[PDB]
């Protein structure tokens, strides 16, 4: 009786020391309840032929007011296959080229102009900078069924995929790539499932070892 | 009994079925309880949610009014609990919850039947058995949460006060791989550091969640307890 | 004397009729997605259910994605949506007479409604037992 | 292997001088932080190329157990097109 035993986000003053607590504590609040409502042996007998209570409370300080979250499950990763494109109407001279994107919009960029300035300087990337993106087209069946948007997700560069510490062969268009999504708003590029040069003969007529370029 | 100065304690339970299209039907149109057929009920509260158990008794075999509720899994069930106590002056508490679960019915006999039903607040118990995983583009979070929320004949959720969830995001990765969407409702809510508030109206029952990034007078204008 | 249909010397020997889940009336959609560019068919397909008269919910999914390897991904590991069954526990204080309380893969007819069950159910079988054989305080004292 | 010039099994006891950022030693250690680690020869290479790890590159290193570190990826280059992918299309190998 005579309290607010209903969860408000309010204050409740403190003058009596009939809690254990500490004497240097101001206003409190209530954050939980528990309710064990049983049936005593009195009400059971006439209603079988034809209650008891216990209530707890959680009380904390008002100055330590924080939101309370139950247990949840941190998620894992699923793999998405996707293309690379440049534009949508591509010439046959420039069919397999590469273009870099700035700022989650279809805009040209360079490796330069970003280059955290231990690097200006010569032409050498340290730490494989973010904010340079790849246009990646993904199969349309992972958007919502109302979305009238052409599915393109931008992702940062691992420059060390088609390369070594010396080669610069960036990801051209029209290749096929495994993409992890390691968290929320963090995707990565891992492997290549594609080529452009293969020996289409029976490994007795020819032994091709080549690099197409450009 | 043997208490003072508790005069009376009457507790009620109102049970409706919930259809295919998440509206309500009628079976007083429900299976009300009484001078208690209840052995045992357990309820814990939080700022966000409600859990616990409920056990009760019925009789007998057989009646068509009892068939559709408690003899089938995967039919959602409202549980309107009201607790009203008189001493002097009166005070009331009220609970609203949905309980359904696959692969679990507990019934006992020995013409007296027993039952065991659990509790969740209705946003939890609906979004538990719901696991989408897709990509969104150019959509803010409050645009996301209402795209998955198909419940307006039951309750509503109030996201008009935050002004952090409505920041647009160019690339969204909704992912429920081994997990629950209701977890995703809480996990990304943690990384924006917000509040949940479960809230009942005693007159009359209309559940409305509240998400406010601080604690202000405006929430305390809406926990005005309808008592004296 | 291997008899069926629960001849009523058996209802003298029962203690409980515990149900576990009966057949349901509503399932959950399970759209099955192969996330891939360069598979020129449908990607989203519903998983199939072996029974009728069970309606889905509205706009609630279990998107079962499939992981993608370097291999050309195959098809399809065609599982099905698990419909709920029917389980009764029956605690009897001793061995039952006039039945087949020995695990056969057979049928047992149904006429009496002295189970909870449902009235629209034909033949049953037995899939388990449990046996708690203790020692009472009578036989313990002379044998201690 | 003696024998011609062909490694089998990518031998241990050949090491790389690796300088690590000083903030993972104890606060009393007056030693210049260099950890030696064995060779994955198949990083900047294939089954034919021999381009060993030069200096002044940047590498992710796991420490998979006690006294077992490994070398996994490269976070570095030496040759990049510093123009806007419409003026040039560079495809090159610097060497030596």
């Amino acid at each position: 009786p005579f309290l607010d035993t209903e969860i408000t986000l309010s204050k409740l003053d403190n003058d009596q020391n009939y809690l254990l607590g500490a004497t240097d504590i101001k206003s409190l609040y209530i954050s939980q309840r528990k309710l064990l409502f049983k049936r005593s042996k009195y009400c059971s007998k006439q209603l079988y032929e034809n209650h008891d209570n216990s209530i707890t409370y959680k009380i904390k300080d008002y100055s330590n007011l924080t939101p309370e979250y139950p247990k949840y499950k941190s998620f894992s990763n699923f793999y998405i296959n996707g293309r690379i494109t440049i534009g949508e109407n591509v010439n046959n001279d420039s069919k397999k080229a590469y273009k870099f994107f700035k700022n989650h919009k279809p805009e040209e960029s360079s490796i330069a102009e970003f280059q955290e300035n231990g690097e200006k300087g010569t032409s050498a990337i340290l730490n494989s900078k973010a904010d340079i993106l790849y246009a990646i087209e993904i199969a349309k069946e992972m958007l919502s069924d109302k979305s009238s948007d052409k599915p393109i997700i931008y992702l940062p560069l691992k420059v060390n995929i088609n390369s070594a510490n010396n080669q610069f062969i960036p990801l051209r268009n029209d290749d096929i790539i495994l993409i992890e999504i390691q968290s929320f708003t963090k995707g990565e590029i891992i492997e290549l499932i594609s080529n452009s040069a293969i020996s289409t003969k029976k490994a007795q007529q020819q032994l091709l070892q080549r690099q197409l370029l450009g | 009994g043997y208490n003072n100065v508790l005069q009376k304690q009457e507790i009620t339970i109102n049970i409706k079925p919930i259809n295919k299209n998440f509206e309500l039907e009628d079976i007083h149109n429900s299976l009300t309880l009484k001078n208690p057929h209840i052995e045992k009920l357990e309820v814990c509260e939080n700022i966000y949610g409600i859990n616990g158990w409920l056990t009760f008794d019925l009789a007998y075999i057989n009646n068509h009014k009892d068939f559709n509720f408690l003899l089938s899994p995967n039919q959602p069930i409202l549980l309107d609990i009201q607790i009203n106590d008189s001493f002097h002056h009166k005070r009331t508490t009220r609970f609203i919850a949905i309980g359904f679960n696959s692969n679990s019915i507990d019934i006992h006999e020995n013409g007296v039947k027993k039952f065991k039903i659990q509790f969740h607040d209705p946003l939890k118990a609906l979004w538990t058995k719901h696991k989408p995983s897709y990509i969104a583009l150019n959509k803010s979070l409050d645009d996301i949460f209402k795209d998955n929320f198909f419940f307006d004949s039951l309750f509503s959720l109030d996201t008009n006060k935050s002004n952090n969830l409505k920041i647009r995001i160019p690339q969204a990765f909704i992912s429920t791989v081994n997990r629950n969407f209701y977890d995703f409702f809480i996990q990304q809510l943690e990384q924006n550091k917000c509040y949940l508030k479960y809230f009942c109206d005693k007159k009359s029952g209309k559940v409305s969640y509240h998400v406010v990034d601080q604690v202000d007078n405006d929430l305390q204008r809406n926990i005005v307890n309808s008592d004296e | 004397d291997l008899k069926d249909k629960l001849s009523p010397y058996d209802i003298s020997c029962f203690k409980k009729q515990i149900l576990i889940s009966n057949k349901s009336n509503f399932y959950v959609k399970e759209k099955n997605i192969c996330p891939d560019v360069t598979l020129n068919t449908q990607r989203k397909e519903d998983r199939k259910i072996s029974d009728t008269l069970v309606k889905p919910f509205s706009s609630i999914l279990k998107d079962n994605l499939q992981s993608v390897e370097y291999i050309q991904s195959n098809n399809d590991d065609k599982q099905e949506i698990i419909t709920t069954g029917f389980e009764i526990l029956l605690t009897s204080r001793n061995t039952l007479p006039f039945l087949d309380t020995e695990i056969t893969l057979s049928k047992l007819d149904n006429d009496q409604n002295y189970l909870l069950g449902a009235t629209d159910i034909k033949s049953l079988y037995i899939s388990q037992r449990k046996l708690l054989f203790k020692r009472s305080k009578y036989c313990s004292k002379q044998l201690y």
